């Protein structure tokens, strides 16, 4: 569920920033707490088996990040068959979002011989 | 495409039931058909009546009104001419009267008893006091109450003052009850 | 003192009724106040120009879609006044209370009484106005939830000089119709028309569309010297009707959808700008054709199975619509609608 | 300039915030108003404990009367009475037994400037006096529920035994309160359940009326003037702004309701000159009613595109075809091909009307479903309390797992609606019925 | 200001169960004299005094105690709907016997250990109360258990007298082995009849009735025995209200209750003539009371309600004739509104009705799909609790059904 998605995105964001020396106020605070601009990749490490539903509405949720002028975000999608599975399960308005800036890469260990 | 179907239903009830009874025990006990005959041939022998203006109008409003409520289909329109000329031959009137088209009408209607035919699923109420006649009843009293004082008159005529608000006498026996 | 009125378009009804629940009197402003409208209606643009044309008012504001159940919403509540009230009065000397000790509203009317004793020595009475964006859009919500929030400023002591007026707006109408008999004063937002949502989004994008980096880059490569601001307006604003009328019927009168239309189309569109598309936009329309037959809203041989595999679907998709009593009848030498059946492996 | 001071005076009267020197009990109120009084009199003065519930509908004036009372006596009554107010919305029955201890030692600390915590309240009540507690409840039906009643039970078992006079006065809007009032605080409850009445007369509305825009101040010249204008469309039976009150009382009889459309119109007023043309015609009532409506499955279904528009008439045909009434996208779709099939069809030939493609139609299945013309198979909708909000924020559904065309879904507006409100200009009107 | 009491004041102001007191009495000496330890059950309706017939039999052995018929005991009250949570038994318990302050699960131990291992001759009596013993009645039923339970020890010397709602609670929820301890030492309490609350009235009324007063002329106060005047209440008021009382329940407080209801109705006529010789409390003042007791708001509420209610009631019962159930299809109840509007011809008052309802009377702005305020009124059918509706966000296809009976509907609407 999206809380359970924001409550161990933010563990790990402050996990992460206790070794430089849990919500968006955390994102928020940030700067102030550890005087550095955060950017974050994100893995989605297998989209197929992933909620569609509660991936849009945790997409959509982090899209109120931009209104910090300290945050950068990354999204990595490990697809296994094509876009043709996300174009068929997500809102049309979150594919919209996400193809402003996307990339396609086909790193399958078979290509061309 | 039939002209008329008739649905004469028995009810049990106490009162019908003496009349009817009442009507028949006694008629057993101990116009004549000539003149009947001599009628029936008469209005078939001499009179040809025609459709009027006024008459074929009420037509097209009667069978609209019959279509809105969808099996009205175009046959009962054949006898929405046939029992008006029918209707004009028995008054002995040379041409079908408007009067006559409205007779037949409310023929057809009560024939197929419509006012008492559920129009969603076609089921027959079994009794055919509301709120809607309290209603009805009140805004009526307030309108007369207010016209009866609004002409130039402490008081009028009841046909004048019912042609004027029809275009009744329950709520005037009780504003008179009240001494209204 | 007197609310001055904001000069929004398309909602001037709703800016004129929210002068009549917002005023300096605290006596006269009522204890809640919900705003209604669907995604896309304006609510929170509208209420943020209309507060930002008064800034003698207070406010707080909070997004229910960051402030994910109802703990949250509280803690940050009780925050939130808090550092505005050390803002607005910073000469009257207050403690602190712990904004994260709050588990249950009740709590949350306590550290308020607490907080508003504090400041009891204010001259006159002071009216704060508590702004929850899209109340129906918590994650974690129920019909109960909000009856909390409605009876909650009489728990206070009436006599005290902070009074809390909460605004709240909400999205749906099933959601707004459970608490119709409360009578609380509501204001409504319709969806834009189709002239109006043509009207805002060229109102919107214009100024940001005629400064892209790839226009003033292709306008250099095409030695375009007569090129105005002015034309760069109607070029833009042909863009976005051009979009509109294209694609209407596919998105309806929502400005967020045709917005990623507009930012997607921009970059091809303006690859077929050339010398001889500066005057004639019928000429570019031509140009543009396969453009706009095609939405491009899709994120891009479709499947690189083994025969294995594509057998093995043939056969499953065969199980998953076709009744198991015609197996024997049809494989043995002795629908396109509906959801899919069950079957077992054998 | 001046008016000003008018218009406040006129929107203070109308949210009620009076001074209690000047505020207005209706005729239809005073009868219960006065014995309200009576029971509180009696109970502080002559010290006798006591209990009353008021019941009636929501926005009926009931707290409002207690208010009253309770700012009168405030005015000569200063160290009499002790006030004590709890709400079931808010207080969970964890919290209540902290809030009474809170409230009353605020209480206490201002007048002087578990059974043994109520018989410490007693013992500090006889140790500072050697005054009469009134518990405020509102929603009373709230605490009687499932929760086994132990404050009401120990309130009500106080009015015998308390050594300081204890009197309860509660708000629910349920008419059955005895039910959930159970036996045993029943035989404690002192019983005297004070109905609340009703407005019954259209005399009795416009007098409420006349009461609300009454001004008995001589705060501006203009005053005189206001009265008369206030009498002069409150004379006439067929006065347009009668029409509005009678209108307003034929469909609901809440009066705090019609306050909350005529207050929009004293607010938007801007000057007295243009306040004398606006409230005699008074046609803002009429745009204040139709903004209330404009939410509604007509004012969505008249926003609607040409396709959207075309998508929900053929999915309403398949559910006019179907037994359940439910359809699906790819049945929605296929109606949608044959009906463009059909109108190609009646179109003369060429002698040497866009059928979108699956993928677009997308945006217009997700928008009917935003717009709520669409609903699952069986959605329950939003929960009643949080702990069933919490078991079906983490319950997936099948809805949320099946394919987006195949999710099943049922109609809101029926054909007849559609027929009833689609323009006849509409160049799919035709296709309204089968 | 001087607290002013009318020549009523005394009446509002102001036996019966001898052979229970005697049958507890004796039970009880019995077992504390023996040193013995057991369990007293005690059921019955709500108002029949059987807490304050446990009251005068501890108070009357406290006095054998004070005479030394009996040896010294303490006694413990605990009632189970004024705790706060069921644990806190255990910490009071031990907190009355002891006096110390430990966790109810280490009290609850103290008191197992202290019943069943300490010498008797180390001990003083104990005697507890648990009043609504099936108001602290726990998913595990240890409180019906253990206190019950530790009066079998023999070494406890603890005598627990509790009061719950039936006889037979043990054998209907509780189990055998809970059963067996409580054993036959059950007392049942019946309700009063009527000349038993009519001699419980006259007892309280004893010194006041037919009495004489001086009442002030200038202010109404009165002091029993500035002019003389008497006062009254009648026997058959009296008679009247034990009767209807007795006839619909056994609690003695709605007797006490009716006569000051109607010592205050003849109080209100007092004021009422005078406006600040014997003053007979009539049968009518009696009357008043018992008529607001059995009148029933509901039908006189639904009658007072809008057009739009009525109009709703109406269809509902239409549709429930129709269709011979009682919960019927929202939108179906929506679409027969509907159709009893248009039943009636197309008169101008027709119009002008269907105009209000379905499009507000509104100049041009129309075609609504239901009529004005439906969801007002349907809120408002709900939460008066009339009207009842199951949750589903699907408008057309939830169910609506009454919670009225069927007859009084249709009365309310008749009138
Ligand atoms: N009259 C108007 N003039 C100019 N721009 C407008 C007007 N109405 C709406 N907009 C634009 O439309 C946008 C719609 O977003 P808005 O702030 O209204 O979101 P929302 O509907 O409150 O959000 P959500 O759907 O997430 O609950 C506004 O940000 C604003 O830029
Ligand atoms: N202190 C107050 N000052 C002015 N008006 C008040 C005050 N308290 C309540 N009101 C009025 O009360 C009305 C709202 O309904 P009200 O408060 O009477 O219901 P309630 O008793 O809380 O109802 P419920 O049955 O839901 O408990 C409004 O018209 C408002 O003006």
């Amino acid at each position: 569920n999206v809380r359970m998605m924001l409550r161990r995105s933010m563990y790990k964001l402050y996990s992460a920033a206790d070794a430089e020396e849990y919500d968006l106020s955390l994102v928020e605070n940030f700067k102030r707490l550890f005087g550095k601009d955060l950017a974050m990749v994100f893995n989605f490490k297998d989209v197929d088996s992933i909620n569609f539903n509660t991936l849009d509405n945790f997409i959509i949720l982090l899209k109120s990040a931009f209104k910090y002028d300290h945050v950068k975000i990354s999204l990595i999608f490990n697809i296994n068959t094509n876009l043709s599975n996300i174009e068929k399960n997500l809102r049309q308005s979150t594919i919209r979002l996400l193809k402003r800036n996307y990339h396609k890469l086909d790193v399958s260990s078979n290509k061309g011989f | 495409r039939f002209d008329l179907v008739y649905l004469v239903l028995d009810k049990v009830d106490e009162k019908n039931d003496r009349e009817l009874a009442k009507h028949l025990t006694n008629l057993y006990l101990e116009l004549p058909v000539e003149f009947l005959t001599m009628y029936i041939s008469y209005a078939k022998e001499h009179i040809h009546p025609i459709i009027t203006e006024a008459a074929k109008t009420e037509l097209v409003r009667a069978y609209v009104g019959m279509r809105k409520m969808g099996t009205a289909t175009t046959r009962q329109l054949e006898s929405m001419i046939r029992l008006a000329e029918a209707h004009a031959k028995m008054k002995l009137k040379n041409v079908v009267e408007l009067e006559d088209v409205q007779e037949a009408v409310r023929l057809i209607r009560s024939a197929i008893k419509d006012y008492a035919t559920d129009p969603k699923t076609g089921k027959i109420d079994m009794n055919l006091k509301s709120v809607i006649q309290r209603k009805l009843q009140e805004d009526l009293s307030r309108e007369i109450m207010n016209v009866l004082k609004d002409q130039a008159s402490d008081s009028m005529s009841f046909n004048e003052l019912i042609k004027q608000i029809n275009e009744i006498q329950e709520a005037l026996s009780r504003l008179q009850q009240e001494d209204k | 003192m007197n609310v001055t009125t904001p000069e929004v378009a398309f909602r001037e009804y709703q800016t004129n009724c929210l002068a009549s629940y917002i005023s300096a009197d605290p006596d006269i402003t009522p204890s809640n106040l919900i705003l209604q409208g669907y995604s896309g209606t304006g609510k929170t643009y509208t209420l943020k120009k209309y507060f930002n044309a008064n800034p003698n008012l207070h406010a707080v504001w909070l997004e229910p879609v960051e402030l994910v159940s109802w703990k949250p919403l509280l803690q940050a509540i009780a925050r939130t006044v808090q550092y505005k009230l050390k803002t607005l009065y910073p000469n009257i000397p207050t403690t602190d209370y712990d904004p994260l000790q709050v588990e249950e509203p009740f709590l949350l009317v306590k550290t308020l009484h607490n907080i508003f004793v504090q400041y009891e020595s204010l001259q006159e009475k002071t009216c704060l106005f508590l702004i929850l964006d899209g109340f129906d859009s918590l994650q974690d919500l129920d019909a109960a939830l909000f009856n909390k929030y409605i009876k909650l400023n009489e728990l206070l002591p009436k006599d005290s000089k902070i009074n809390i007026k909460f605004i709240y707006t909400m999205l749906e109408t099933s959601f707004l119709q459970r608490y119709s008999t409360h009578c609380i004063p509501t204001v409504m937002f319709p969806r834009y028309n189709v002239d109006e949502v043509s009207t805002i989004l060229v109102m919107s994008r214009c100024g940001e569309l005629m400064e892209d980096s790839c226009l003033r880059k292709r306008i250099i490569e095409e030695q375009i010297t007569d090129c105005t601001d002015d034309q760069f307006q109607n070029v833009a604003a042909n863009f976005i009707h051009l979009i509109v009328q294209a694609f209407h019927s596919y998105t309806g009168n929502d400005i967020f959808a045709l917005n990623d239309l507009i930012d997607f189309k921009w970059p091809k569109y303006v690859s077929r700008i050339t010398k001889e598309n500066i005057f004639e936009p019928l000429a570019l329309y031509k140009s543009a054709i396969k453009l706009f037959l095609s939405t491009d809203d899709n994120l891009s041989q479709t499947y690189d199975l083994s025969i294995i595999s594509k057998y093995l679907l043939i056969a499953s998709y065969i199980c998953s619509y076709l009744e198991p009593r015609y197996d024997a009848s049809i494989f043995s030498r002795k629908p396109r609608y509906l959801q899919p059946s069950l079957f077992a492996i054998e | 300039p001046g008016f000003g001071s008018l218009q406040r005076r006129l929107l203070q009267q109308l949210y009620g915030t009076l001074p209690t020197d000047e505020k207005i009990i209706f005729t239809y109120l005073q009868d219960c108003q006065q014995e309200i009084d009576r029971i509180i009199k009696q109970s502080i003065i002559q010290k006798e404990s006591h209990s009353v519930i008021l019941v009636g509908p929501r926005q009926s004036y009931k707290t409002y009367l207690l208010d009253y009372e309770l700012s009168l006596l405030q005015q000569s009554y200063k160290e009499q009475f002790i006030t004590i107010r709890l709400n079931g919305f808010i207080h969970s029955e964890q919290t209540a037994i902290n809030g009474i201890a809170t409230q009353l030692e605020q209480q206490l600390q201002k007048i002087h400037g578990l059974t043994e915590v109520f018989e410490k309240i007693l013992l500090l009540l006889d140790s500072t006096t050697k005054i009469t507690v009134v518990f405020i409840f509102d929603e009373i039906d709230t605490f009687a529920g499932p929760v086994r009643q132990t404050l009401l039970y120990n309130l009500f078992d106080m009015v015998e035994h308390s050594r300081v006079p204890v009197c309860i006065f509660g708000c629910t809007t349920k008419l059955n309160i005895l039910e959930y009032l159970e036996k045993r605080v029943k035989s404690r409850f002192s019983q005297r359940v004070i109905y609340m009445p009703q407005i019954q007369n259209l005399d009795d509305m416009v007098d409420a009326v006349r009461n609300l825009l009454t001004v008995r101040s001589e705060i501006s010249p203009w005053v005189s003037q206001w009265n008369e204008t206030l009498e002069k469309e409150l004379s006439d039976p067929r006065s347009n702004l009668n029409r509005h009150i009678r209108m307003n009382f034929e469909t609901f009889r809440s009066l705090p309701t019609l306050k909350n459309s005529i207050i929009p119109l004293v607010a938007t007023s801007k000057n007295f000159g243009s306040l004398c043309t606006a409230i005699k015609s008074c046609s803002f009532l009429d745009i204040y009613n139709k903004n209330q409506l404009s939410n509604n499955l007509t004012g969505r279904l008249q926003s609607l595109s040409d396709l959207e528009l075309a998508i929900l008439i053929s999915a309403a045909r398949v559910a006019l075809r179907a037994k359940d009434g439910s359809f699906n996208f790819n049945l929605a779709y296929a109606e949608y091909e044959k009906m463009i099939k059909a109108i190609n069809s009646r179109i003369p030939t060429v002698a040497p009307i866009k059928l979108w493609l699956k993928k677009d139609v997308k945006n217009v299945w997700e928008n009917l479903v935003q717009l709520d013309f669409f609903t699952e198979k069986s959605a329950v909708g939003l929960r009643d309390n949080a702990t069933a909000a919490f078991y079906a924020s983490n319950y997936q559904f099948q809805g949320t797992m099946i394919p987006f065309d195949l999710r099943s879904y049922q109609m809101q507006i029926i054909l007849q609606e559609l027929r009833r409100i689609i323009p006849k200009s509409n160049m799919y009107y035709s296709w309204t019925q089968l | 200001h001087q607290i002013v009491e009318t020549i009523f004041s005394k009446v509002k102001k102001q036996p019966a169960r001898e052979n229970e007191f005697a049958s507890i009495y004796l039970s009880a000496y019995s077992a504390i004299e023996s040193d013995s330890a057991t369990t007293i059950y005690v059921a019955g309706t709500p108002g029949v005094g059987k807490t304050l017939t446990v009251r005068e039999v501890v108070k009357e052995l406290l006095s054998s105690s004070a005479q030394r018929e009996i040896p010294d005991f303490l006694y413990v009250e605990i009632n189970g709907l004024k705790m706060v949570k069921p644990t806190d038994c255990y910490e009071t318990l031990w907190n009355k016997v002891s006096g110390e302050r430990l966790t109810w699960a280490a009290s609850m131990e103290s008191l197992e250990f202290y019943f069943k291992r300490v010498p008797k001759n180390k001990k003083k009596t104990i005697v507890v109360l648990l009043d609504e013993l099936d108001a602290m009645v726990t998913k595990s039923q240890d409180i019906m258990y253990n206190f019950f339970n530790w009066t079998t020890y023999e070494n406890a010397k603890l005598i627990v007298i509790a009061v719950a709602n039936t006889m037979d609670l043990p054998e209907r929820q509780l189990g055998n082995k809970i059963t067996s301890r409580i054993g036959f030492t059950r007392i049942m309490f019946t309700g009063y009849t009527h000349e038993e609350l009519k001699n419980i009235i006259d007892l309280r009324l004893k010194g006041l009735n037919d009495s004489f007063f001086y009442v002030d002329t200038k202010t109404g106060n009165a002091i029993l025995i500035v002019r003389k005047v008497r006062l009254r209440m009648s026997a058959d008021a009296i008679e009247i209200a034990s009767r209807k009382v007795a006839s619909v329940s056994g609690d003695a407080r709605r007797a006490l209750k009716v006569c000051k209801r109607a010592a205050e109705i003849a109080e209100k006529h007092y004021m009422a003539k005078h406006g600040y010789g014997v003053q007979t409390v009539h049968i009518t003042h009696v009357m008043k009371a018992l008529n607001e007791t059995l009148n029933s708001h509901v039908i006189t509420f639904m009658t007072r309600l809008s057009f739009t209610a009525k109009l709703f009631i109406y269809a509902l019962l239409n549709l429930m004739k129709k269709n011979g159930s009682q919960e019927q299809e929202l939108g179906d109840i929506v679409d027969e509104i509907k159709l009893l509007i248009e039943v009636n011809g197309s008169n101008k008052f027709v119009m002008e009705i269907a105009k209000t309802l379905f499009q507000q009377g509104s100049d041009n702005i129309s075609e609504q799909l239901r009529i004005i305020s439906w969801d007002f009124v349907l809120n408002q059918l709900l939460d008066a609790g009339i009207l009842f509706k199951q949750t589903m966000k699907n408008d057309r296809i939830c169910c609506v059904k009454l919670n009225i009976s069927v007859e009084e509907a249709k009365r309310a609407m008749n009138e």
